[PDB]
């Protein structure tokens, strides 16, 4: 069972379709033992996709209602209400998941530290179409603590780590407007992982995350 | 804009 | 309502929502008026990007699906599982065009566009048919090309974008549904010459080079 939803699962990313993707992953997250790195990496790629085509298209259906008639308007608001509902469904689907199963087994600091960090991240895109207080600071909370966790117990040039800095530092600039506590946090992860250049299997990942904590601070410096 | 983590030819739309 | 269905359409394509784009344009179809220029590539426009998802999930699935006895039997399930949701949008656009674009159609150039896109959902069927219902869906694809054929060969000028893209896509029925190239061939190349002798202009030119683009590769 639990073995046919992953290959479903690998099966479905290869076709592209990525809600069917997420389905087999919440499916097998909900038989609720603790997910390995290849299946929490699954369920991780799967709901970034599907929540992405909604952020995606939000940004662009939102815009042009803030740029127009009055019946165009109103079109262009209820269309945006509809995809919100579908983004806001799937950031509570996984929230849901993340408290009920992956976080209370997760048993590593890695692992603790990745799911906090998705945490985050999820009510990060609550607050970015939203109640908004409450949403922003069970955000902060959670990447606070992914944050303590991953400085305490991993390397600075580990990709979790670095990837968390990234998304925690992009939460400081663009949901709290705090630019200069973002630039202070990228550029922090940025030099300490230089200081310390890792194994074979990270080069490629810690590094890519790297360029893009340097790509953020050049554009919130200019 | 800033970043977070991450055979034959038929006619194409106009 | 037509016109704000048609704004719907227009603002589900700026949000790359593509089934959301093909329900409203569906849906101005169904209220029986012949379709404007612009509604009527509206039309294609979402129904070839929700139809292409389609087919480009079903080459990867079949692709695993034959290069592999429970993982074969679980990809073929998962192939089916695409080819009806292929299937029945294929059925939906040729119901829209038998019942309204067809028939309504009142100048050659619409109708010629509208038997090549029957010709183009009937050849997407044929990509998937296996057994018995093939030899009469590689027919009915045919024929539909067919017809838009001689229509644009009497109506439209030689270098018309129309005209051009139905060359094109009867090329292609003939080289990958019917296994013909050497007729396959000699159609894209009947086609280039005929607009080269005579020679929009931008949709134009760029079918002329998919046409000799495809003579190359089939050639080569």
């Amino acid at each position: 069972d639990k073995n046919e939803l992953v290959q479903k699962a690998k099966l479905a990313e290869q076709a592209e379709r990525y809600d069917d993707m997420a389905a087999c992953m919440k499916s097998v997250t909900e038989q609720g033992a603790e997910l390995s790195n290849e299946e929490r990496n699954l369920l991780s790629v799967a709901y970034k996709n599907v929540v992405g085509a909604r952020r995606s298209s939000w940004r662009v259906v939102s815009s042009i209602e803030q740029k127009t008639a009055e019946k165009k308007q109103q079109m262009a608001r209820e269309y945006r209400e509809k995809i919100e509902t579908e983004l806001r469904d799937i950031c509570n689907d996984v929230l849901s998941l993340l408290e009920k199963f992956l976080i209370p087994n997760a048993s590593q600091a890695e692992s603790k530290v990745f799911y906090l960090k998705m945490k985050g991240d999820y009510y990060r895109y609550l607050a970015e179409v939203a109640d908004k207080k409450g949403i922003v600071d069970q955000s902060q909370q959670a990447y606070q603590e992914a944050f303590e966790i991953s400085k305490k117990e991993m390397q600075p040039t580990h990709p979790i780590r670095l990837g968390l800095a990234l998304n925690f530092s992009v939460f400081y600039y663009e949901i709290l407007n705090s630019p200069e506590k973002a630039c202070s946090l990228a550029k922090t992860a940025f030099d300490e992982a230089i200081a310390e250049l890792l194994s074979e299997e990270s080069y490629k990942d810690s590094t890519l995350i790297m360029q893009l904590l340097r790509d953020n601070l050049t554009l919130w410096t200019s | 804009h800033r970043y977070s983590t991450p055979r034959s030819t038929s006619t194409p739309n106009v």
